[PDB]
């Protein structure tokens, strides 16, 4: 009965979680209730440790208690608030943080978790709110500022950006050492002017995040294969995704398990996501030797029993730290060898992961240091994209001639475009030397028909019995086409007109979300077009709200709005191919278009890129110089400027580059699937012949 | 129409 004696068991507790003796203090706590079960604190600690231990289901019950007890405990609403929240009821969670505020108009935490309900939602302007009003309320804030510094980053708000950066290193500085977990995000990391060494011991610190949530089930070390022999001289490498579905990493690898060679390999997928019915995951459930959902095996034990009763012997994480991850189950050490690949591009920072697949170019062996994994190189990159397969009606174009001759005013794709430029009368072929050229419709009635159609916003048309598609309108003749999901089963134009792109200018562009472009990438771009006296910049609405933003520090610098052009988000397929309407991609040095330079290079169009020093900003140099582009990458900001500039005012050097691109994009090793796929078996041999004659976990670099 | 981008984890 005696609150005096639970008093100080409390206390006890608290100590043994200062000293990160988590089990200890859950004993105290509990006996802390057994001496007085209405105390409200210790129903909260207790709860609050329960959570990180990962037993959402408990912790929500104690949390209850402890509302019941005390019911002005704002500071339990919100906590509770978050382990709903984590038990994927954001209803519930919402009604928490709004009744905590109502009970307490003072108390920060409450405004600062709102406003993350609202982030995830996509509701920007609304989370910044918030946010600001926590930290009104409490001008120390580490968790709200960071997480206001990347809202603002989403919309390209730039108010104050110098001091902004160094206040958040100052943070993450100061979390670093007083050892506490930093409010940046790793994911996010990449952004901002920390140290690499800061980066790195960000992802650590969210490693050991998971191995908290294990210790609970106090598995024992599992039993790793020594040799070939139970899998029959087949190596068994297992995928584990939560984007086996429509999203980029399936539009890169979704052909890749259908490719492994079945004699000395077996596929298995563990798909962390429930089944969204798109024909990315009918493909490759189709095509895996073994598809496993592990959906519908949410506890983490038996999800990584599973994957050691198969046997995989190389486990491959495709997502670190991005939404769907369940770090958890590699943190078991089912496998005896686990790399990181593709999903995520930064290091993992983390015990369980002993390698990291990537490349010379993306990694070169001086920044080694960023990285807790080995490097595992890929001979070119190790970068890939669907394209070839997913996009082969782009594989080649057509123009019509309205004039002086341009490859990118007018387009025609389509599977069956040769068959129907020869039901036409007056078809000139422009030759593209050093097999190959482009076809170019005369200004005849025909011709008219189709600017007519396009002029007028209609669907479609029919000439000599082909069918012809307005370029906007895929989405509505066939749905599957436009996501990627199918090749379109129609010929396709394409113009500038249609986005409202000046006829006769250069056309720069970038396809990215905003939130990568900073005040520097933005002022290298103002030059660039000042520069080149007829040009516009092309930019999407990705989110719509930055566009205002990117608009004002525009005209500081001195640009009519005139001058940059804002598109809306388009379906994949759409995307990809208006890339062919531009003539030159400038992108994001701070971090760079990674499925989106893939995209752009896909259709024909040459980017230009500076190198940085983080893997995300490294990777378009990597695939251009696979492409074999090396005069597209610059060494510093002037030279960056320099090669736009004379691209946009020589127009038989671009000609003459845009050609390498267009002839490259087939010929080198860039977009080839099968290729890739063997590349990435050679290498697995490797990891594996390593492992097998004993050794632990070293670079590997041919 | 909507886009699927890569979205970041839980923090
Ligand atoms: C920095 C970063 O997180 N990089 C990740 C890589 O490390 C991962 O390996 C990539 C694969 O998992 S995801 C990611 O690569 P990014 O290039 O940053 O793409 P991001 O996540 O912004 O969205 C791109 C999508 O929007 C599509 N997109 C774009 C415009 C449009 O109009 N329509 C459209 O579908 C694009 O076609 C794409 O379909």
């Amino acid at each position: 009965s005696c609150p005096t004696h639970a008093d100080s068991l409390n206390n006890l507790a608290n100590i043994k979680r200062e000293q990160g003796n988590i089990e200890e203090a859950v004993r105290l706590y509990r006996k802390a209730l057994e001496v007085f079960p209405e105390f409200a604190a210790a129903h909260s600690n207790l709860a609050s440790v329960l959570q990180q231990q990962g037993k959402l289901q408990e912790a929500l019950m104690h949390y209850k208690e402890a509302i019941r007890i005390s019911p002005t405990f704002a500071d339990a609403y919100s906590n509770m608030g978050n382990t709903l929240k984590e038990m994927q009821d954001v209803q519930g969670a919402l009604q928490c943080y709004t009744r905590a505020i109502q009970i307490n108009p003072a108390f920060a935490d409450a405004h600062s978790n709102l406003a993350s309900i609202h982030k995830d939602s996509g509701n920007i302007p609304e989370a910044i709110a918030s946010y600001r009003t926590a930290l009104k309320l409490k001008p120390d804030f580490p968790d709200a500022y960071c997480n206001l510094a990347h809202c603002l980053q989403i919309v390209c708000d730039w108010t104050d950006y110098d001091e902004r950066m160094k206040k958040l290193v100052s943070i993450v500085a100061d979390q670093l050492e007083k050892n506490r977990l930093p409010s940046v995000h790793p994911h996010h990391s990449m952004l901002y002017p920390l140290s690499h060494g800061f980066r790195k011991a960000i992802a650590e610190r969210h490693g050991n995040l998971c191995l908290d949530k294990i210790n609970v089930l106090h598995k024992p070390p599992y039993e790793h294969p020594k040799d070939l022999k139970l899998s029959d001289g087949r190596l068994r490498v297992g995928y584990v995704s939560s984007d086996f579905g429509n999203h980029p990493t399936s539009h890169l690898m979704q052909s890749i398990p259908g490719m492994h060679n079945p004699d000395k390999f077996e596929v298995f997928c563990y798909a962390l996501s429930p089944d969204d019915g798109t024909n990315f995951r009918v493909k490759v459930m189709a095509e895996a030797n073994h598809f496993i959902d592990l959906s519908q095996i949410p506890c983490n034990g038996k999800a990584a029993d599973r994957i050691h009763q198969d046997g995989i012997h190389i486990l491959v994480n495709m997502n670190g730290y991005t939404k769907g991850a369940r770090n958890e189950l590699f943190a078991l050490r089912p496998a005896p060898i686990q790399a990181m690949w593709l999903g995520y591009p930064g290091t993992s920072g983390a015990l369980f992961m002993d390698y990291i697949i990537t490349d010379q170019e993306t990694s070169p062996a001086e920044v080694a240091e960023q990285y807790s994994e080995k490097l595992a190189y890929m001979p070119h990159t190790f970068f890939i994209g669907d394209h070839a397969n997913m996009f082969p009606h782009l594989k080649k174009k057509a123009v019509i001639d309205f004039k002086h001759i341009y490859d990118n005013r007018i387009v025609l794709n389509g599977i069956d475009l040769k068959a129907f430029l020869d039901s036409l009368p007056d078809v000139k072929i422009v030759k593209m030397k050093c097999a190959l050229n482009m076809p170019v419709i005369p200004m005849n009635t025909i011709a008219e028909a189709v600017i007519e159609m396009i002029n007028r916003g209609q669907i479609q048309i029919t000439i000599n019995g082909f069918s012809i598609s307005n370029g906007l309108a895929t989405t509505q003749i066939n749905n599957k086409a436009a996501t990627g999901e199918e090749v379109p089963r129609t010929i396709i134009v394409t113009t500038r007109s249609q986005y409202g792109l000046p006829e006769d200018a250069i056309v720069y562009c970038n396809f990215n979300q905003l939130y990568k472009i900073d005040p520097s990438t933005l002022q290298m771009w103002a030059n660039i077009l000042k520069r080149v006296p007829n040009s516009v910049l092309w930019l999407l609405r990705f989110p719509a709200v930055g566009e205002p933003n990117i608009q004002q520090y525009a005209q500081n610098m001195g640009l009519p709005q005139n001058r940059i052009i804002f598109s809306p988000v388009a379906p994949k397929e759409e995307h990809v191919r208006r890339g062919q309407l531009a003539d030159v991609c400038l992108d994001t040095p701070l971090c760079n278009g990674h499925t989106t330079g893939m995209d752009v290079l896909w259709a024909g169009t040459p980017m230009v890129t500076m190198p940085g020093e983080t893997l995300a900003s490294r990777v378009a140099a990597s695939q251009l110089t696979c492409l074999g582009c090396l005069e597209l990458i610059a060494k510093n900001r002037q030279e960056y400027e320099d090669i736009a500039v004379k691209l946009g005012t020589d127009l038989e050097y671009l000609k003459k580059v845009r050609g390498k691109v267009w002839k490259q994009r087939i010929s080198s090793p860039l977009f080839n699937t099968k290729q890739y796929t063997m590349e990435l078996e050679r290498l697995y041999l490797q990891m594996w012949e390593h492992y097998a004659a004993g050794n632990k976990p070293d670079h590997m670099i041919k | 129409g909507p886009v699927f981008t890569s979205r970041s984890a839980a923090g």
